[PDB]
DNA sequence: ACCGGGCGTATTTTTTGAGTTATCGAGAT
DNA sequence: ATCTCGATAACTCAAAAAATACGCCCGGT
């Protein structure tokens, strides 16, 4: 569970507008305009590998296909050590199409052989021979396009801690960043899991994640302003954020999450104004509770009317008309003239308490969704 | 549940700090320094608490008088009488606030009941560090203990309306 | 205009009697000797009621039952008149009168008829004077005529200005017999008071009917709005008027190429109205609600008006606080405070109830006696802001519906062009009646006019400068009456005087501080001040022309205050006849007094005799019968 | 009103004397004899000016060189007041005023400090006689029915004081309809009710009928407007004549379809044709993405504004509740209660409770002490109106394409003229059906007006049933009657003539067999005096006979004896005699204060009327021991 | 961890320049 | 008369600063 961490860490600071491929010929890939793809590996680097020569000899041809890289193509190589053999040295260093030469020509002397006999092949296991003979049968402008630009990684040495660090230099809420990143690599596995299931190269498109980072920020930010603002959350529920009760029984109700802003600020401003009422003495103690016993009435009334009549609407759908039909409800109280939002404000506080509730089975729903 | 604002904006602890400085500037004034009776302890909140006839307590001066104090609600300018009649019916309907701000104010060492149903303040140094509000109240209380303490029970009832 | 008395004539009662005559000198002090407190005062009523009067206000018991008719001789500018009048016997007025036009006549009948009545003889003598057939000859009795009620009295300063018709009427002519404006410009100032009082009532309604109810102005600003958010009509920087706001409108609805140019500004602007709304909505709501209170605790006191008594006082209940606490008190919970119940904790809560209840009844009854309702104005003031905050607050109500409501799915389609077309279709069905609604041009127009003709009638009138000729007029009376007071043995003739028009007297002048004729004594000092400031009036009438009061005068009895006794009189008497000399003999006076004949004979240049006796005496023996 | 004065107050300049008291009685006449030598009464003075009035008429160089606090003590229903007055010192007037109140005053302050003003005692004698009203009657404006200055008195022309001028008569002359009990300061709140409602019933039967002639010259051209809505294609061809409601019922219907398609074929579609509805599918598409996004920028924009003021609220709250701890810090673990002896923690968990809702309150307040939760929202406020914005450009790059197609082909251009006219149609329709169900048989306009104009009709009733000049009729008829038979006790030259009160001439009038005569011309102090203290006594008896009535209940008549003595002492015992039944007629409910020469003997055994060798006017009033030349 | 001493600091108290107002004089109605 | 306007002087409030006693921090047990 190492190279999620990698293929994260290098997305989050791969340019915009990217593409990326996972575990085709290296573990990452990135895709610029050509043919060649540019390709970044992971290293548990080591001069001789089977894996290594095998992916690069084999789709090296579908990496030639266009759209994939510039043909002076780019490479890298994340390693977790410092450990570079001489060859690798040589490769990383070639930034010229000549050094490039120069280090393929002694990959060939210490791999394959000296020109022209070549007898380094039967030096090596045939295992390996055999995949360094194809990596070194293509077209020597072939092997400098692939080692034209090569380079290797060295993070901080802490792949999480790195990760973190770069997801938090985003804008993004702090006391969440852990979640967003764990979320993030999941969803990277989950993905190669369905890509190699079926049995298909695993893909992993810089723009696919990077639409996935935003949707998911975007859901913890909404999240987020569901908070509670009405009492202390618990740490346990402290984590992802719990909406209020009346919140969540708007959410069982199914209502469009701008209703719910309307009905959380329809909440604030009722409180408001019955602090403010209080605060110049206007009302009292006493003058609230003939309204909260009226309301609770008027609301029981309601409800067995809805479950009278709308009984062959689905639960949701019946609680969504009790829920329209109370708030639009409007009773001339005593010489105090409200505002518009004082009402639905008044109900959010009352299904605040479960002492009323919108859904026909709210208090089992609540129920559901606290073991949910 | 609803209610629950009102009962943090008019609970009965400001209510006896309130009382607590509405006694201590009563006696402050008196010509004998005797304690205020108590059926004025139940006029100090529905003044005080009342942002508008708070208003009128707090723009006249100290040395003007229960009168002018009182005199202001007619005024042309402002014509606003009805609230001088209100203040009796207001405490009528605050007497619960009231006594449990006598509860809190008796209980805490602020207010020692004399059995003549009499009420001394103590001392019981300030509190720590309150509000701008609070301490705007508390002040006002005081101004307004002062001026009932300078007349008769007689005339305090009569100018703002009441009846005992 | 020069009319003064020549003689008098008296017809008996009997036909063997004849005429008593009696024959005057002009331009001079005619004075006339006898006993006062017997009737003699009746010259003055003599005179009035030849020359017309509502009522006949002649002695009944001595003199108005030995004499059938009765005569006057004044000289005139057109010559001399013979005027008659019949007494009424058992009614009060008689418009049964002979006239005789003449220019210097000699010839006296002994029988008369009725030749004219009160009408003609008053209307001949109006334009006689040259006054609007409004002032009239009568109003000017008041500067001719000085009865003994009258002659020293600190509070009448003319005759017959007893009563409040009587006293306006000669108010408003001081204007004009002051010789500062005519009777023409008088008509112009009637009018035009009239036209500014209907002026300012159809102004007021105007204003009344151009301001719109709140309903459909806030219908108006909302399709504006609304074509606003679409950016047809660019966002204004203020308020706009109504009718700028239907003109825009109408605009836009007149084209053809209808570019909805919807971007993020307009929508926010939008949104930002909406934000200012339910701020503005929430004050109002807040403001509004607190009026309300006050009006429903302002009827429950008028509530107990009715309920406590017949009469009228409101009932409030007590504090009772010694009975409100066992109120709560129950079998469960002894005190109503802790909540707790005990046999000792019962009978001391007890024990304090009493004490509470004995202290409340210190000042218990007193606080039930006569509470009134003097919270009218406020509760009138209150009714009429919880109306219009009412109105207010349903247009803003309104309007924010609208602007919200056109974000849940009404625009669900409205920003698309088949439905902004729709939009625009039913803005322009609604602009007719945003036109019919609050829009007025004939009473603009009418308001217009009226202003226009006031205007013209100030130009005509040139007001600001009438008052200006009044000003100077009272300096030059002031100035002349303190001449005279320097003739008059007052006892402050330091002081000036001055003819205080706006209450019909004198306004003393005073250092120490102003002072009135009321408030100080010195009925002789009443009598100086009388006679300095009447003969400054005439003297000031007879420096112009064409004045409309006669050139006569009349005082009676002006020595009853002195009731060293002959040297005031003589005082009074000798300034008389210089202000008549200097007057070059067109000013007559007639000063019927109780002074023997050498009292008034001291002076020089004054003429009288001791006949002439009024009374009962004037009345000829012969004809004297009995009672 | 119940208003008498129970005694007069000095206060000695130099602080060396206690201050001077003169005791009246109370529903007696209270004779003031003695005073050979008349400067002048300051008793008049003395009250009017320590009862507010403007301006101080206390003699300057006798009674103001030596007199601090002018002060009069006086029986009303609140009960006694002792009212004073600062001397004015070198100003014609001083608002400095002292004032106090008592079931019975009997101490009295040696010294005075300022304690009101002059402009509340105002306010509070005029609500004691109930003229704080809606411009209206004062009560210095009353001085007229309590006055009578020794001049007055017996002065055959005023007949009131304070009638010496034009503003003061008038004055006078408006208010007397008021006291008579007429005009009623009900009547006068429903009088400006009525106009006020007068004023807003116009404007809203302007209102109404502008719109329902607006509604019926509309459904005049009902029928030609379906037929054009018919011919557009919006409803099928009718067959036989209809009704106006299903009229309206087609039109509705037909205007509420969420997608009404014009009745074109689609078989023949050109390219043209076909890429126009695409165009408006996409519009439609757009403008309801844009809606929900408006929505949701909506309620985030009212939303910023709900948590701003849930911080303000939790604030407040905090700040009333602080003050719990530290009350709690003070509080012992249980208390005895103040009423009823328990040893109880009631105290002590309320406190607790508190400080509870305290620590909730603190905890809400610090909730999110690192602020991500406005960093998160100002994100997704930035998202919005970024997607809005992307949005609008959409729709805008939608619009232009559409109108280079129309703008280049020419069916299309006929095919949008014809489905904007269609839908201009459709929208006024909309607006005119609306202001039709606007002006329903219920609706609140008709509904409104109707209740407006049986308000005024109500009012208008209301007033006519009690007719102003109906009662003032009544009201000087008892008056005359009751002055009538005051007078014929009394002494005048002929016992029987009926009197009237001319209120505009503020005058008597007697109405005798020979000539319906003004007093003015009568000739004589005897009857002069006479008939002022007839029509006087019986206004205050008329008076006290009402209820809610603003006069004061006393009179003061100054000198009514300066008519004779330059005997006829049995004509003034008449006088005095009549004033005393007068008094005792009405059980003592009025006071008289008589400024008198008339020695004692002349009313010595009269009732009702009191005297004492105290009680002297002009100087004595003022004791020789505070008079040491100044 | 609890008690006691020494240093830091928020609050009270004192101070103070600015600002606000009850009162008065004069005027107007 | 009541009401308003303006001038005045005195008042109180409010901000800043200093002194204060409280709370926090450091050292020893």
């Amino acid at each position: 569970s190492l190279q999620f961490t990698l293929l994260t860490h290098l997305l989050l600071q791969a340019p915009e507008g990217s593409l990326c491929s996972l575990e085709v010929l290296d573990d990452v890939a990135q895709e610029n305009n050509s043919g060649d793809i540019k390709f970044i590996q992971s290293a548990s680097a080591a001069d001789r590998a089977k894996s290594l020569w095998k992916t690069l000899s084999n789709w090296i041809d579908l990496a030639t296909s266009p759209d994939f890289e510039v043909e002076k193509a780019i490479f890298e190589l994340y390693v977790s050590r410092p450990v570079e053999g001489s060859i690798v040295k040589k490769f990383n260093e070639a930034k010229t199409p000549e050094d490039a030469q120069e280090a393929i020509t002694h990959a060939r002397t210490e791999l394959w052989g000296d020109s022209p006999h070549f007898t380094l092949k039967d030096g090596i296991s045939k295992e390996i021979s055999k995949y360094v003979e194809k990596v070194f049968t293509a077209d020597q402008n072939l092997l400098q396009r692939l080692i034209c630009n090569f380079q290797l990684t060295l993070g901080s040495g802490s792949p999480q801690a790195d990760l973190e660090a770069c997801v938090r230099s985003h804008p993004v809420s702090p006391s969440k960043v852990s979640d967003i990143t764990n979320y993030l690599c999941g969803k990277v596995k989950r993905h190669i899991d369905m890509l190699l299931e079926a049995e298909k190269p695993a893909v992993i498109a810089r723009d696919d994640f990077y639409t996935w980072y935003k949707a998911y920020v975007q859901k913890i930010d909404r999240q987020m302003v569901l908070s509670s603002r009405a009492q202390a959350p618990v740490k346990e529920k402290a984590q992802e954020y719990l909406p209020d009760k009346f919140v969540q029984q708007l959410e069982i109700i199914g209502l469009p999450y701008e209703e719910i802003l309307g009905a959380i600020s329809d909440y604030l401003m009722a409180s408001f104004d019955r602090t403010d009422w209080a605060a110049r003495g206007e009302v009292d103690e006493t003058s609230f509770d003939d309204l909260d016993t009226a309301l609770q009435r008027t609301w029981k009334n309601k409800q067995r009317i809805c479950g009278l009549t709308h009984s062959e609407k689905s639960e949701q759908d019946q609680g969504k008309l009790l829920y329209f039909e109370c708030m639009q409800f409007n009773i001339p109280l005593q010489a105090m003239s409200p505002p518009s939002h004082f009402i639905p404000g008044c109900y959010h506080i009352l299904a605040d308490s479960l002492a009323v509730g919108w859904h026909p089975n709210y208090t089992t729903q609540l129920k559901n969704k606290k073991v949910a | 549940m609803l209610a629950r604002e009102a009962q943090n904006i008019q609970n009965p602890a400001l209510g006896a700090a309130l009382v607590w400085r509405f006694c201590c500037g009563y006696v402050k004034t008196n010509r004998v320094s005797a304690p205020p009776p108590l059926p004025f302890l139940f006029l100090v909140l529905p003044i005080i608490l009342h942002q508008e006839t708070s208003e009128f307590v707090k723009r006249t001066y100290k040395s003007s008088g229960l009168r002018a104090f009182a005199a202001k609600f007619g005024d042309s300018s402002v014509s606003k009488q009805d609230l001088l009649f209100q203040i009796h019916e207001r405490s009528i309907r605050w007497r619960q606030l009231s006594l449990r701000s006598i509860e809190l104010a008796v209980a805490s060492d602020l207010l020692k009941l004399q059995d003549g149903s009499d009420v001394i303040p103590l001392s019981k140094t300030k509190a720590r560090g309150l509000s701008d509000e609070v301490k705007t109240l508390m002040d006002l209380a005081e101004k307004l203990g002062s001026w009932f303490g300078e007349l008769s029970i007689h005339e305090v009832v009569t100018t703002l309306k009441v009846k005992l | 205009m020069y009319f003064q008395i020549r003689g008098i004539i008296l017809w008996p009662r009997n036909k063997n009697f004849k005429p008593h005559t009696i024959r005057f000198e002009l331009g001079k002090v005619n004075v006339i000797s006898g006993a006062s407190r017997t009737g003699k005062s009746a010259v003055i009523p003599i005179i009035d009621y030849c020359l017309g009067a509502n009522t006949c206000s002649i002695p009944v018991k001595t003199i108005r039952k030995y004499c059938e008719w009765f005569g006057i001789v004044v000289a005139t500018e057109q010559g001399e008149k013979l005027l008659a009048r019949k007494e009424p016997g058992n009614q009060r007025s008689t418009t049964d009168m002979f006239v005789l036009e003449a220019e210097n006549i000699t010839s006296i009948p002994i029988r008369l008829e009725k030749n004219t009545n009160v009408i003609a003889v008053k209307r001949m003598l109006d334009d006689l004077a040259n006054l609007s057939n409004r002032p009239a000859f009568r109003d000017l009795a008041a500067f001719t005529f000085q009865p003994q009620n009258v002659v020293a009295n600190p509070d009448v300063l003319f005759f017959k200005t007893n009563t409040y018709e009587h006293r306006e009427k000669l108010r408003k002519i001081f204007p004009y017999v002051l010789g500062a404006i005519t009777s023409e410009l008088m008509a112009k100032q009637f009018e035009l008071n009239r036209i500014r009082l209907f002026l300012r009532r159809k102004e007021r309604e105007l204003k009344d009917a151009q301001d719109v109810s709140a309903q459909w102005l806030a219908d108006l600003k909302s399709k504006y709005s609304e074509a606003q958010e679409l950016g047809l009509v660019p966002k204004p920087q203020e308020q706009l008027s109504r009718k700028q706001m239907i003109s825009q409108l109408e605009e836009v609805i007149s084209r053809t190429d209808l570019t909805l140019k919807v971007t993020v500004s307009t929508i926010s602007d939008a949104l930002s109205e909406l934000n200012t709304l339910e701020s503005e909505e929430r004050l109002v709501s807040r403001e509004l609600t607190t009026m309300r209170h006050r009006l429903e605790e302002m009827n429950r006191l008028r509530v107990g008006m009715h309920q406590y008594e017949n009469a009228l006082l409101m009932q409030r209940d007590r504090l009772k606080i010694s009975g409100w606490l066992l109120s709560n008190t129950n079998d469960e919970s002894d005190c109503p405070m802790c909540g707790s119940h005990t046999d000792s904790a019962k009978q001391k809560l007890q024990a304090l109830v009493q004490r509470l209840s004995d202290v409340e009844a210190a000042v218990g009854a007193d606080a039930h006696k006569e509470v009134p309702a003097a919270f009218d104005r406020e509760l009138q003031r209150v009714t009429t802001e919880v109306a219009n905050a009412t109105e207010r607050l349903r247009a803003i109500q309104s309007r924010k519906r609208t602007l919200t409501s056109r974000s849940k799915e009404a625009r669900e389609q409205q920003f698309s062009t088949r439905r902004a077309e729709r939009f625009i279709g039913n803005v322009e069905s609604a602009l007719e009646l945003h036109r019919k609604l609050g829009s007025d041009s004939e009473l603009v127009e009418e308001v217009r006019k009226l202003k226009e003709m006031v205007q013209t009638l100030e130009k005509e009138l040139r007001e600001k400068d009438v008052e200006l000729r009044k000003n100077q007029a009272l300096r030059v009376i002031n100035a002349q009456a303190g001449n005279i007071l320097q003739g008059l043995d007052v006892e402050d003739p330091s002081a000036p005087i001055s003819l205080e028009i706006n209450d019909l007297t004198i306004k003393v002048l005073g250092d120490e501080r102003d002072d009135y004729l009321s408030e100080i004594g010195s009925g002789s000092n009443w009598l100086s001040y009388h006679l300095a400031i009447l003969l400054s009036l005439h003297q000031f009438y007879l420096s112009q022309k064409n004045n409309p009061v006669p050139s006569f005068l009349i005082l009676d009895q002006p020595s009853q205050v002195y009731f060293e006794d002959v040297e005031a009189v003589r005082r009074a008497f000798k300034a008389m006849g210089n202000v008549v000399i200097k007057e070059k003999g067109k000013l007559q006076l007639i000063v019927l007094d109780h002074a023997p004949r050498e009292v008034w004979g001291e002076i020089d240049g004054v003429v009288g005799l001791p006949e002439w006796r009024d009374g009962i005496k004037l009345v000829p023996m012969e004809w004297l019968t009995g009672v």
